């Protein structure tokens, strides 16, 4: 290790643990929670913010003294990711949009930056580098998130022989858009999923189980070019979710098998907004699509993760959906979904 | 000695009744009250227009910390370390070496601004009259590193103001 | 152009926040004392935004003055999340700074960086009362430089 | 008779402080329009009363 | 040079007031009744 | 046409609203012997839009205990009143010349206390309940002694007809023939309109906010502004009743100036009275209103009856 870079301390926020993860596009989810993770033991995550300081505040206080060094940078300015990554050590990708933007086309939150980010990493001269590709990442699906994802995965797969890809599946955590998702269409109307749920079987992951293993992968050096996918404990079919959460949340259930025609109408009516498109063309087919099993590569239980069970943290995220009345109520009052997996 | 408060007798007279009765019916100590708050808006305001108004203060103010120079240019801290121990809050951190000329020099001198309480002791630790508190106050910051003193702030404090606490320890050392 | 509708907007938007401050008081030890004689009329600050409204619900800054305890850690902070945005936090003093005078203690966070994200920071043992206007001046030019519908004109 | 001689006091304050734009300068920079003797300038531009 | 710290003036300093001083204003109880009652009177008439 | 009299009428109302936050913190501040708002805006004349503009932006916060039912209609039941309010005032010729005008005013009065019922209710919080509920009781207890020392008044005046005040008062304020109940009126006018020594919900620091214990900006802007608003009218209401100008029909422009000055010194007093006096404690507000308050409305009205039977001086109602 280099002469300041060897580790010291007992894991402690003034621990030195030698790993200078510099995460990009820290500001949303999971990279709340890795820097979490990362400054924990104490560690020079420089996080390169590009929106407005006020908005990356709050990762302030999961930093020792000197640790949170927000950097100014942006996408198209080559130099811009040389300077957040000069003397990082390990590499952490987050970059990538859920959602559409007109000056960000679909392709380059999978595809350009990411691709943009680890050449750069590897001409600097670090050690890992990690991109977080999707669990069922393949191009050939109807999905542009998932067609972007996989020629994107291959390409930094290209560029970094020791990129580290990961493959998590539909995670859930606080903002995940994926359980207070679910909880919307009560919000919304009467639940307008397709074929009322009986088509389509996915796997969730809870965050922390994801954050924690990439700082896993980093202390793993084996981790190198393998590519984990990272997988919940157990699959769920598409309308075990929706009654499931529609319970742990006290809503009125009105399920309804709207076809894949008029739902896709939708979608571009809710893009329709220009501040935000609450669902896109894109997440028309992105919830219909189901989760293939991918058994070969590595997974987060045989690298000492293991994986927490949906139903035993719900509410954590749904609590807030729950009404004044049926705010109190617990897992324990709501029967769990019927697992439908392996 | 002493003395009562509330040992005022009322009087049961009629005169001193009908004072009474007409300020319980007609409210003429609430109307007293109204007076002196009138009284008051007609009264100048002593409000200092900051920032271009700046409140007053005296030559012995304690505040931001920086290390001074001789005339001939060279530091006053030769690192007798007597402001370390004095520091009740240990917020000043000084590692001394031998300097390559031979006279003790302060390789390390980080006062930690939000460990220190500007207590001015420090000032009367070291006999050189090395560290002084200088009359800044406008050093408030965003990030709470940039707090964090160390040598090289402390002596581009010190020649930055210089000039300003040299008259101000001229002006006070006859009373320390 | 629409670069420039942006920027009057934003700045619209800018100049409104930033002179019209309502800070909650958290004072807790000598800090909020000093900070108390800003209210008294020879550094008077109801002369820009910031007045009597209180009401933690109806405040933009939130100003911690004095020493924060391990006890009184969990009760501020959930005044915090309660406090709508845009929420910013003012550290008083050396003790809500980062410890101060009690930094080797086993009753005080040191700092208040541990509990609540700070964006501003005042230093003193207590902070003179108008170097705490200073402070509350240059967050007021801290608004100033704030580029949030700028910001999303690019996205 | 006071009255008129603190107003043509308020009219000396504009006439003093650059008439119209220098008074009004000041009334929208410093919130206040005092004429004040004059001390120097140091080097920058900043004037002291 | 003799002792030159801050001195009170050899005759001390001007007699300070002490003493609770509220003026007594006001006007007579009778007065303020029969004043309130004169009004009333006239506003009838 | 009608219309073009609405906006004329309210909209000047609700742009004088917004502003009254200013001397609120600068009257105040100049007899607290502080400055007032004066560094935004020339002599801080943009304070108030700098107030309202935040709370029209910052993000309007709905606890999840709260009905957002309830929370939605409530700002709009109060400050819609109060601007429907002002219709029968008689600025020279009144917008709405109801003849039962008074009892319109003091009808829609009564409607004002379910303002704060249901939003303490909505916010539904075990203090700001007990806060909306030992505040609501004071409103109605007030009222009484409001509809006595309103009959009291008329009786001399004549009929209802708001438009009818400027004719009896035509040589003499109507206060020097009823100062005992002007009083007696003025401070009823401090209680309703929920102000020191009776602000209650609103002080600061007696229920923090009262009404907007959890009330935060966005919605919040119709339920701070609506208490300021009946205040100016209720002030201007005890302008017309004991205060009245004179109104020369080729110029109304005199009625104007003079109504104007005499609700605006009157609301310099009631921002006067909050920089001058501490806060009731609940018993003492009943202590003062059911016991001494009371009693001595009721009295009055007794003499006043009597007086135009003793003197002859019934007035025409017509
Ligand atoms: C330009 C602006 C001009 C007007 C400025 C405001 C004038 C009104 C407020 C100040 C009045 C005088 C202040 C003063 O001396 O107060 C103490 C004095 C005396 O207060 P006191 O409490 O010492 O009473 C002394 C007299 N005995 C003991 C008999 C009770 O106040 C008065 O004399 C007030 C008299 C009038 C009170 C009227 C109340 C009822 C009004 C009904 C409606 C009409
Ligand atoms: C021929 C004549 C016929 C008519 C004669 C009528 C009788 C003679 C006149 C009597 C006095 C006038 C009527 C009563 C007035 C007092 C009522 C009362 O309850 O008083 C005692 C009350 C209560 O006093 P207390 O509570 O201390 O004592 C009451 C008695 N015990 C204890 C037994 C309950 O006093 C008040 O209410 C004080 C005022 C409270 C509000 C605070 C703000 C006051 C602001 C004052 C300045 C501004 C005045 C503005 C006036 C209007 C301008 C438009
Ligand atoms: N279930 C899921 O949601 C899964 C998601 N993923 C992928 O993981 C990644 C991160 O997810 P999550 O943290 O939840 O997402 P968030 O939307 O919460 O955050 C995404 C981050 O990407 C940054 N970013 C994206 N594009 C750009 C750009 N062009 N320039 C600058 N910054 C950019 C954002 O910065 P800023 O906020 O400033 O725009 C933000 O920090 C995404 O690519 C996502 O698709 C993978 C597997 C599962
Ligand atoms: S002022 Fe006191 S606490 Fe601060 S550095 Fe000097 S001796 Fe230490
Ligand atoms: S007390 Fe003074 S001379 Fe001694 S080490 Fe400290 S600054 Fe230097
Ligand atoms: S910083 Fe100083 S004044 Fe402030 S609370 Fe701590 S010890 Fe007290």
């Amino acid at each position: 290790l280099h002469h300041a870079l060897i580790p010291h301390g007992k894991g402690g926020r003034s621990s030195v643990s030698g790993i200078v993860a510099t995460v990009f596009g820290a500001t949303g989810f999971l990279g709340r929670y890795v820097v979490n993770h990362l400054g924990r033991m104490g560690s020079q995550v420089i996080v390169p913010y590009r929106c407005e300081p006020y908005d990356t505040m709050h990762l302030r206080p999961m930093g020792d003294l000197g640790q949170i060094i927000f950097m100014e940078w942006n996408g198209k300015d080559k130099d811009s990711i040389r300077k957040v990554v000069e003397h990082s050590n390990v590499v952490i990708n987050l970059v990538g949009r859920e959602w559409e933007t007109k000056n960000f086309d679909f392709e380059d939150v999978f595809v350009k930056i990411p691709h943009a980010i680890a050449q750069v990493s590897k001409e600097a001269g670090v050690e890992k580098l990690i991109h977080i590709s999707h669990l069922n990442a393949d191009i050939k699906s109807p999905s542009r998130y998932l067609r972007s994802k996989a020629v994107g995965e291959k390409e930094v797969r290209a560029a970094f022989p020791e990129a580290t890809i990961i493959k998590p599946s539909d995670i859930f955590g606080r903002e995940d858009r994926f359980l207070n998702y679910f909880a919307s269409m009560r919000w919304f109307g009467g639940v307008p999923l397709i074929s009322l749920g009986k088509e389509t079987v996915k796997q969730p992951v809870y965050i922390v189980d994801v954050s924690k293993g990439i700082i896993n992968a980093i202390k793993d050096p084996d981790a190198k070019g393998k590519t984990f996918a990272f997988v919940g404990p157990n699959r769920y079919l598409l309308f075990d979710l929706v009654q499931y959460i529609f319970a742990v949340a006290y809503r009125p259930f009105l399920p309804y098998p709207l076809p894949h025609f008029a739902y896709r109408w939708v979608g571009r009516l809710f893009e329709v907004s220009p501040f935000e498109p609450w669902t896109t063309r894109d997440k028309v087919e992105r919830v219909h699509m189901s989760d293939m099993t991918l058994p070969h590569l590595p997974g987060l239980e045989d690298l000492g993760i293991q994986a927490t069970p949906l139903e035993l943290k719900a509410i954590e995220v749904l609590r807030r959906h729950r009404t004044y009345r049926w705010l109190t109520s617990e897992m324990e009052d709501v029967k769990p979904a019927k697992t439908v997996n392996i | 000695t002493y003395k009562f408060v509330n040992m005022r007798e009322p009087s049961m007279d009629m005169k001193s009744v009908t004072d009474r009765a007409a300020q319980t019916l007609l409210w003429t100590e609430l109307v007293r009250g109204l007076g002196m708050t009138l009284s008051y808006l007609f009264r100048e305001p002593a409000t200092i227009n900051y920032p271009f108004e700046k409140g007053p203060l005296s030559p012995r103010f304690r505040g931001e910390h920086a290390l001074r120079r001789y005339p001939s240019g060279e530091e006053r801290c030769i690192a007798c370390k007597l402001c370390e121990a004095v520091c009740p809050a240990q917020a000043i951190t000084i590692e001394a070496e031998p300097r390559a000329d031979g006279s003790r020099r302060t390789t390390r001198y980080d006062i930690d601004m939000t460990k220190c309480i500007y207590c001015g002791f420090c000032q009367e630790a070291c006999p050189v009259d090395a560290i002084v508190e200088g009359p800044n106050f406008e050093f408030s910051t965003e990030t709470h590193e940039e707090l964090l003193y160390n040598k090289e702030k402390l002596l581009n404090n010190g020649d930055k103001w210089e000039a300003e606490i040299a008259a101000n320890i001229q002006a006070d050392y006859l009373y320390r | 152009r629409g670069e420039y509708v942006v920027a009057k907007l934003d700045d619209l938007v800018n100049w409104a926040r930033r002179s019209s401050l309502w800070p909650m008081t958290f004072g807790l030890a000598c800090c909020a004392v000093e900070m108390m004689h800003m209210a008294a009329p020879r550094y008077d600050m109801d002369r820009f935004g910031v007045v009597f409204r209180a009401s933690p619900r109806q405040s933009d800054v939130m100003i911690v003055a004095g020493t924060l305890t391990n006890k009184m850690a969990p009760a501020l902070r959930k005044v915090y999340d309660q406090m709508p945005e845009p929420r910013y936090v003012v550290s008083m003093g050396s003790c809500a700074n980062g410890g101060g005078y009690y930094h080797y203690s086993y009753s005080v966070v040191r700092g208040c960086d541990r509990i609540v994200p700070v964006d501003i920071y005042v230093p003193g043992c207590p902070p003179t009362a108008e170097a705490l206007l200073y402070g509350i001046l240059q967050l007021q030019r801290k608004i100033k430089r704030e580029k949030r519908l700028r910001i999303w004109y690019r996205r | 008779m006071e009255l008129v001689q603190v107003l043509r006091r308020g009219l000396q304050q504009v006439s003093g402080h650059g008439g119209l734009r220098g008074y009004l300068r000041v009334l929208f920079r410093a919130n206040d329009v005092r004429v004040g003797t004059l001390v120097g300038e140091d080097k920058y531009g900043n004037k002291y009363y | 040079s003799k002792v030159k710290q801050d001195m009170p003036p050899p005759g001390g300093y001007g007699p300070i007031d002490y003493k609770r001083n509220l003026p007594r204003r006001g006007l007579s109880g009778y007065s303020m009744f029969a004043v309130g009652i004169g009004t009333l009177l006239f506003g009838y008439w | 046409m009608f219309m073009i009299n609405i906006l004329s009428l309210i909209i000047p109302i609700l742009l004088a609203v917004a502003f009254l936050t200013l001397v609120e913190r600068k009257v105040l501040g100049y007899m607290q012997l502080r400055k007032g708002p004066n560094v935004v805006g020339p002599y801080g004349l943009l304070q108030p839009i700098a107030d309202a503009l935040k709370l029209v932006t910052k993000e309007p916060l709905r606890p999840g205990t709260s009905s957002i039912s309830m929370f939605i209609i409530a700002p709009i039941l109060g400050l819609s009143l109060a601007l429907t309010m002002w219709v029968p005032l008689p600025m020279p010729y009144p917008l709405i010349n109801m003849n039962l005008g008074v009892l319109f005013m003091l009808a829609m009065s009564s409607l004002a206390v379910y303002s704060i019922l249901w939003s303490g209710w909505a916010s539904n919080s075990k203090y700001a309940l007990i806060g909306a509920l030992r505040a609501v009781a004071q409103t109605i207890s007030y009222e009484v002694t409001l509809a006595i020392i309103l009959l009291s008044v008329l009786l001399m005046n004549g009929s209802y007809t708001l438009s009818t005040l400027i004719t009896t008062q035509e040589h003499i304020w109507m206060i020097f023939t009823s100062w005992p109940l002007a009083m007696m009126w003025f401070i009823s006018t401090l209680a309703e309109t929920n102000r020191a020594p009776f602000d209650l919900t609103e002080g600061e620091s007696e229920l923090v906010s009262g009404f907007n214990v959890e009330y935060a900006a966005g919605p919040f802007a119709m339920f701070f502004m609506a208490e300021y608003a009946n205040i100016i009218m209720m002030n201007a209401f005890t302008a017309i009743l004991f205060l009245g100008a004179s109104h020369d029909p080729h110029t109304p422009e005199l009625y104007t100036i003079n109504f104007v000055l005499k609700t605006l010194a009157l609301t310099i007093t009631f921002l006067w009275i909050r920089a001058s006096y501490p806060r009731f404690r609940y018993d003492q507000l009943m202590h003062l209103l059911w016991k001494s308050f009371l009693p001595l409305t009721l009295a009055l009205c007794m003499w006043h009856i009597s007086l135009p039977i003793m003197t002859a001086s019934i007035p025409p109602q017509s």
